[PDB]
């Protein structure tokens, strides 16, 4: 109704409410919001879609910054990563011997699908990217190190390693821990059953 | 469920309703025109120089020809014409690119291509427009 | 569905079900493999006959797929629940599995008691799972240059659009910046898209 | 379905008319004839004019419309 | 004829067949079912413990076998693998025996002779529990409980699981302390730390709302009348071709049992059984209302187990009909009781109620069905293993490895027993052998390795020790904290060994007419 | 001498991967161990001959999707 009075607890704290028409664009702007620090970015394209052009290309930027918030550190993305983990896992299976020589080998050896089918899908293929990855990975230098002498890391709109290590299209370490406990699983899952029978 | 399909034959398809398509439309494009004409199931002759109408109006299947209308009437709104030429200039560059392309096997390059072939063809309409 | 004719319901003993189910776990696991990554193509699948759907993406190609065989079940559901964790990995989870499952079950037969050969695939993740926080080795997002800002120019260099992302190194640290939010238990998290973000070209 | 092109569509075009065409042409001037024609109907008809002829009963054909 | 000599045959095509398969036993071995059905009805299918009984499987010789799946766990609890698996020990015998030429009754009686060689070596190896002492009682539920659902509520059920079977408890051992006595009530509501071992008689009866007989001096009674109304029990006059018609003879309905519910009330007892048997319908749906109303629980034609749970456990028989009263033979109960847990939950504890030294009841709680189920299951068999104890005490192994150790000790019975037997005993003695490489069998590929040696090593461990299937490795098989009571592979034995030997006492299969 | 490959062998790499000296199976003796000391023992000439005719005749044939012949 119009005839209700209204009071000012509906009013906004803040140094100045000023209204500001720039780029043909005017927006009502909250000038340093009192209760909490509050900032919002005005895009600017060329067009409608260049805002929303730019705007996926932050959301690589976003979540990973984001994402490394939400869990510490990172992995080199794709299979970049576990293809050095393969061989030293494998070792880390070699040593075991017998069964354990086995199992801790097939698990490390199943990782190196990923990669290489990453860079089938953006046609850097499979002997390119394992010429790529495990060559610069090495048992020489086994470290994760904080740092590079061996690029383990694997970039993908692309297909192969790249020269950003700040970026957001490799993963966090969040998916990492949780993947790898789902990528055992589906394995283990199928063991299950006991005994057998057929319900006729 | 095991089901997986592969690599060719979809993009044969592809290619095959791509140029098939474009055929009759491209020879019903220009001056010198042809015409589609169309047999009904029931009897019926439909004869159109519109495929759009032909393909419609007779058996939509499920490869590029389900993808063919759909950019004919994406190209069918918003100016209002080039119909005819979306579904013989797909037809036209998927042929002639992706074979001998995919001869040298990879779908990326084949991509960019496109990109690639977009500005240049701006740049001279543009220009020579 | 091969082995005997006569009796069914994933009833083979045998290792006929179980190379089916290598062979059912290779199919789906196979479907995600051109689908898997971004540059993994987008699928054009078809839902029912003019129901069509165009999908790169191994759990929405997964959502699509209704699944006769466990191995078709439990590499499905799985990189689903991997989708309802985050969502990232479920092209990856998928692909191994095909390999893993066959990895997994074979030396259980084998024994050397009947629960070693799982935990070498469980201990085998820890251990990469203690080499994954390990590694900053690529992609420093905990620490950098400008960290996040420079990490928002580099995520951005890497998707860049044009020349840009200078502007837009800072955004994205905005984006944590303006959201003050704080996500619950704990967590210093501020939600990037939470952010005003208003497009005006 | 299936289709029929370049001159195999013509093919069947041309002949069809053609083939149907010189059926027709038994009867022309006083010297042509009247053609029997039974419909579904049953009932014969003679007619040297063509409209009776043609859009009554026709050999089913593309061309044939 | 030939039909005689192929159908058991055909009886061990058939028969033979399904038992083996039957052994992936325990494991993460092999991959797991969606079993389209004989119907064509998919089902997911695992952990053949249930998968045995689940099983549907057509001819005599093959649900002999589910047979055999059901009479070991009733009668244990413990080992539902163990009875069948070794019906495919046994029919290994059998045939060579008939491959033998050894006749069919030679090969039955067989099976009694290894049986008492058996209960010999199984009850000398086993090592003796008492079944008095809370310790083997909670030890044998312990490794159960350790094989049930849950390992972590293995501790409280144990309890009560203990205190139950402790609350039946028969003077020293014997054969005894039925779970019919024991009364599992799901609750929902509350956990499985909630679930509670009731001493007396607790009902799964659930009646409308609460505050209904949880007051004092509620008898708990069984009525085999139900309450009198003109149009309940009394008669009307009026007819309705009307609905005024028909609401004059439903008030005066309900105006008659409002005087009967406080009759009730006055009776002491607080809830009525009302028969499942229907006089017009018996108790109205008008009547349940002013039975409630008086804080009696009843539900209408109540279960008809708690109806027998009164009479067997409480002693409880009906009454006159409520226009007289109650003869008041409904059973002794100072405290009927409605207990919902976290305000939720419908239970009818009777308190103070008469018990004959058991119907102990177990009140497995939980918020969810699957919590009550992890629950109901596990205490089930720890019920069972202490039940198994009390009725034959002790304790051999699990997974099948003691029987090794009669199959190595067996064949020197097999030695000793010099006749055709004593090689048709011998061509079972280690045909038991079969069991644990069977349960390794099912995981994979590259075959051969354990199997032979899932044999060879005991052997090679000789009469004391062998393999433990669970913990892995070579000891006396009986405790690696591997265990289950020595009455449930004994039992394991004869069964099979009965049913198989059916199979030789046919002449011929038939079919009826 | 009635083992697995895989085990024993991996016992082997595991030997290999630690000891890494003569470490092998041992037939007759149904084990594995280290064969110099146990006696166990070639001369080492034939297998670096072996090794040689080895990968020889392999990256030749692995050569030949082509083979050719007269009927005439």
């Amino acid at each position: 109704e119009g005839e209700e009075t209204f009071e000012a607890a509906m009013l906004g704290q803040a140094e100045e409410v000023v209204q500001e028409r720039i780029c043909d664009d005017e927006l009502i702007l909250i000038k340093n919001t009192k209760a909490r620090t509050s900032a919002s970015i005005i895009l600017r394209g060329a067009n409608d879609f260049m805002c929303d052009e730019m705007e996926r290309s932050l959301h690589d930027a976003l979540c990973v910054v984001k994402r490394v918030l939400e869990s510490k550190s990172v992995v080199p993305g794709g299979g970049a990563v576990e293809a050095a983990l393969s061989i030293y896992l494998e070792n880390y299976a070699t040593s075991m011997g017998s069964r354990e020589q086995l199992a801790i080998a097939e698990f490390a050896r199943s990782l190196l699908v990923i990669p290489n089918t990453l860079a089938v899908n953006a046609a850097q293929d499979s002997t390119d990217l394992v010429a790529k990855l495990r060559a610069f990975h090495n048992e020489a230098q086994v470290n994760p190190e904080r740092k590079n002498l061996k690029w383990i890391g694997l970039d993908l709109s692309n297909g192969k390693p790249r020269d950003n290590k700040q970026a957001g299209v490799f993963e966090p370490t969040i998916v990492k821990v949780k993947s790898l406990k789902f990528a055992t699983e589906a394995a283990i899952t199928i063991l299950r059953i006991d005994d057998l029978i057929k319900l006729h | 469920n095991t089901k997986r399909e592969s690599g060719r034959k979809v993009q044969s398809g592809n290619i095959n309703a791509a140029k098939t398509i474009a055929d009759i439309i491209r020879t019903c494009l220009g001056p010198k025109s042809m015409m589609k004409m169309l047999l009904d199931p029931m009897g019926g002759i439909v004869m159109t120089n519109d495929g759009n109408a032909i393909l419609r109006e007779i058996q939509v299947q499920h490869p590029a020809a389900k993808s063919m209308i759909e950019i004919s009437r994406t190209q069918d709104e918003e100016v209002g014409d080039g119909t005819t030429s979306v579904i013989i200039l797909a037809g036209e560059m998927l042929s002639v690119a992706e074979h001998f392309l995919e001869q040298q096997m990879h779908p990326t390059v084949v991509i960019s291509a496109y990109r690639k072939a977009l500005d240049d063809m701006i740049s001279t309409l543009k220009k020579i427009s | 569905m091969e082995g005997p004719l006569s009796v069914f319901g994933d009833r083979s003993t045998g290792e006929t079900i179980r190379s089916q189910n290598v062979m059912a776990a290779a199919s789906i696991a196979n479907i995600v493999k051109s689908s898997l990554g971004p540059v993994g193509l987008d699928k054009m699948l078809v839902d029912d006959i003019g129901d069509v759907t165009i999908t790169n993406d191994g759990a929405t190609i997964l959502k699509l797929l209704e699944v006769e065989h466990p191995a078709a079940k439990v590499l499905c559901e799985l990189a689903d629940l991997q989708d309802k964790e985050v969502g990232d990995g479920t092209t990856s989870v998928v692909i191994i599995a095909a390999e893993l499952l066959k990895n997994a079950d074979e030396l259980v037969k084998q024994k050397i008691h009947p629960t070693s050969v799982i935990s070498g695939y469980r201990l085998a993740c820890k251990e990469a799972v203690r080499y994954i926080n390990e590694n900053l080795i690529v992609n420093t997002d905990e620490l950098g240059r400008d960290c996040l800002i420079n990490a928002a120019k580099t995520s951005m260099s890497s998707k860049i659009i044009g020349i840009n992302g200078d502007f837009f190194a800072n955004m994205v640290v905005d984006a944590v910046l303006a959201i003050k939010y704080t996500d619950i238990r704990g967590q210093p998290r501020y939600p990037v898209n939470s952010v005003n973000i208003l497009k005006a070209h | 379905a299936e289709v029929a092109r370049a001159q195999a569509a013509l093919a069947v075009n041309i002949s069809a008319a053609r083939g149907l065409q010189d059926v027709l042409r038994t009867n022309l001037g006083p010297k042509g004839t009247m053609k029997m024609l039974v419909s579904g109907a049953g009932d014969i008809k003679l007619t040297k004019d063509g409209n009776v002829l043609l859009h009554e009963m026709q050999i089913q054909h593309p061309t044939a419309s | 004829r030939d039909k005689p000599a192929q159908i058991r045959f055909s009886n061990i095509s058939a028969a033979k067949a399904v038992a083996d398969a039957i052994r992936t036993s325990l494991g993460p071995k092999g991959m797991d079912k969606m079993i389209q059905d004989g119907k064509g009805d998919v089902t997911i299918t695992n952990d053949g413990a249930t998968i045995l009984k689940q099983m549907q499987v057509l001819h005599p010789a093959a649900r002999m076998l589910v047979e055999l799946s059901k009479a070991q766990d009733i009668e244990a609890g413990d080992g539902t693998t163990s009875v069948v698996i070794i019906a495919g020990s046994l029919l290994d015998s059998c045939t060579k025996l008939l491959q033998k030429g050894i006749h069919p009754t030679i090969i039955s009686e067989s099976f009694q002779k290894a049986l008492e060689k058996g209960i010999e070596i199984l009850t000398d190896m086993s090592r003796p529990v008492e079944l008095s002492d809370r310790e083997t009682l909670l030890n044998s539920a312990t490794t159960s409980l350790n094989s049930k659902v849950v390992s972590q509520y293995s501790s409280l059920l144990s309890p009560m699981s203990v205190n139950a079977v402790m609350k039946v408890i028969d003077p020293a051992t014997a054969t005894s302390v039925d779970l019919r006595d024991i009364k599992i009530v799901k609750k929902l509501g509350g956990t499985i730390d909630d679930c509670e071992l009731v001493e007396g008689l607790v009902l799964t009866q659930k009646v409308s709302n609460s505050g209904i007989t949880r007051v004092e001096k509620a008898k708990i009674g069984l009525i085999q009348f139900c309450l009198s109304a003109p149009k309940t029990d009394m008669d009307n006059q009026i007819v309705v071709s009307d609905y005024a018609q028909m609401d004059r003879v439903l008030r005066e309905e309900r105006a008659y049992i409002l005087n009967l519910v406080k009759q009730i009330k006055k009776t002491g007892c607080n809830v009525l059984l009302i028969q499942k048997s229907i006089l017009r319908d018996a108790l109205s749906d008008l009547a349940l209302h002013f039975l409630n109303k008086m804080k009696i629980m009843v539900i209408k034609d109540i279960e008809r187990e708690d109806i027998e749970f009164i009479c067997k456990t409480i002693g409880t028989k009906p009454v006159a009909h409520i226009d007289q009263f109650t003869a008041d033979m409904l059973g002794s109960a100072e405290l009927a009781e409605e207990v919902n847990l976290n305000g939720s939950g419908k239970l009818l504890k009777i308190t103070g109620c008469a018990s004959p030294g058991k119907t102990v009841t177990i009140v497995v709680r939980g918020s969810n069905k699957l919590v009550i189920e992890e629950a109901e299951r596990s205490i089930h068999d720890a019920l069972c293993v202490i039940r198994c104890l009390v009725k034959k005490r002790a304790l051999i192994a699990g997974g099948g490895a003691p029987e090794i150790e009669l199959a190595l000790r067996l064949t020197e019975y097999s030695r000793t027993l010099s006749g055709m037997e004593s090689y048709c005993v011998r061509a079972f003695a280690d045909a038991m052998e079969v069991i644990p490489s069977t349960l390794a069998e099912n995981a994979g590929l590259n075959p051969i390795s354990t199997v032979t040696e899932l044999r060879n090593r005991h052997a090679q461990g000789e009469k004391t020790a062998g393999i433990n299937v669970r913990k892995g490795g070579i000891s006396n098989i009986l405790e690696e904290l591997v265990v289950q009571p020595l009455l449930v592979s004994v039992s394991a034995l004869t069964l099979a060994t009965e049913t198989v030997r059916s199979i030789l006492k046919i002449d011929d299969v038939v079919n009826t007419r | 001498a009635g083992f697995d490959a895989t085990n024993i062998l991996n016992k082997l790499r595991a030997r290999h991967a630690q000891g890494g000296t003569w470490y092998g199976v041992d037939i007759n003796n149904e084990d594995i161990a280290d064969n110099f000391e146990a006696f166990v023992w070639e001369p080492a000439m034939v297998r670096i001959n072996a090794l040689t005719a080895a990968s020889e005749a392999a990256c030749l044939i692995v050569s030949v999707d082509e083979t050719i012949k007269n009927p005439r």
